[PDB]
């Protein structure tokens, strides 16, 4: 009869009301459910006190807060109102670098994960530049190329760069509509020897992330806090005792 | 309209009433035949459109 | 699947819509991005529970905060409108 919950959380997007495919929301550090009810009061005055005599609830709303530490592209899409984009690995052959290049400048390539970088000089006779005249900052993780030097007979300034880029996953900003996801929590209660406990939320509307510290200070893993309101599902039976917001199951 | 009726035959047409028209239905359809006085079928009524919008009620509705 | 980020920031001034030349903003200690959205809520009353039933976003904004420890003249021009 005591609660100290740990477990996992599953979310399934709702697209026009048809249940989606459930997926794990990866590691989560904090889940909270808040209930708010508004009431209108009736006050008698026959006792000379004008004290509260009756009150009936008029409002009813539930808010759920989740703290997740996963920067997985699926979670980014769910939290940033984005949709995942997958780019397959490939090669480039005819990229043109900026002109008027001199030593000390930094060049940036349109793709990441560059390897086998080759820069062919522009001339009637192609002449690939010597590798020692350029360097790859961050081991080509961003296509950042630094010029170490140029031959005394300054070659043709425009360059033609070819290389290979690795596959990657991208998430846009505010590129998807407000997700509606049903939540299933899998808390195991340690206070009762690890007693299973189930919480399901039929319909939840999330709110975009409040803060994201790209550069963190301390020994704390970056945290992502998401707020959402539990909507009223109109599909479930009204007289059904299971309700329309959620429910809790405790075996016993 | 030109339609030959077989003897001892009843032909029940399907009078389809649409949803588009003037708000006042003032119709006089005439079934005119030879050797018979005009038998006009008069259709009367009104056309209305229903309000099918659910209004938000966060603010109390005042009657 | 966990994040603890460190690294570099590059900025390119935008003049009349034409991309400028990128430069390093020198050492940076903290960067955070915050998302704000405004929503208008629709409710249904058939249940008598006077509770939320639908919500559609209206506002969409984002803000970025950056803490830099460099007093270089280029960064001073960027930050002091100079």
């Amino acid at each position: 009869t005591y609660f100290y919950g740990q477990g996992e959380i599953d979310a399934a997007p709702i697209v026009n009301g048809v249940l989606g495919k459930w997926r794990w929301i990866q590691d989560v550090s904090a889940m909270s459910i808040q209930l708010a009810v508004e009431k209108v009061e009736h006050k008698e005055s026959y006792s000379g006190q004008k004290a509260l005599v009756r009150s009936f609830p008029i409002g009813k709303t539930a808010t759920v807060n989740i703290t997740l530490h996963s920067i997985g592209p699926d979670n980014l899409a769910l939290t940033l109102y984005g949709k995942v984009v997958a780019k397959a690995a490939g090669s480039v052959t005819g990229e043109v670098l900026p002109a008027d290049l001199v030593a000390g400048d930094v060049i940036r390539l349109a793709n990441f994960g560059v390897s086998e970088l080759v820069i062919t000089d522009s001339a009637s006779s192609p002449a690939p530049l010597d590798p020692q005249y350029y360097a790859l900052r961050a081991d080509g993780a961003y296509g950042e190329v630094q010029l170490l030097g140029l031959p005394t007979p300054a070659p043709t300034q425009p360059f033609k760069a070819a290389y290979e880029y690795a596959a990657t996953k991208q998430v846009g900003m505010f590129t998807a509509p407000q997700p509606t996801v049903a939540l299933r929590y899998k808390g195991i209660n340690l206070a009762e020897g690890g007693a299973p406990v189930i919480v399901e939320l039929y319909k939840v509307a999330t709110d975009p992330l409040q803060e994201l510290a790209l550069i963190s200070d301390g020994n704390t893993v970056a945290g992502m806090q998401i707020s959402g309101g539990i909507l009223l599902d109109t599909s479930k039976p009204d007289t059904g005792d299971l309700g329309r917001f959620g429910r809790i199951i405790q075996l016993g | 309209p030109p339609l030959g009726f077989a003897a001892l035959e009843e032909r029940t047409w399907t009078v389809s009433i649409g949803t588009d028209g003037p708000p006042v239905v003032n119709a006089r359809i005439v079934w005119r035949l030879q050797g018979e006085p005009n038998l006009v079928l008069v259709i009367t009524g009104n056309r209305i459109i229903a309000w099918t919008f659910a209004p938000d009620w966060g603010d109390s509705i005042v009657e």
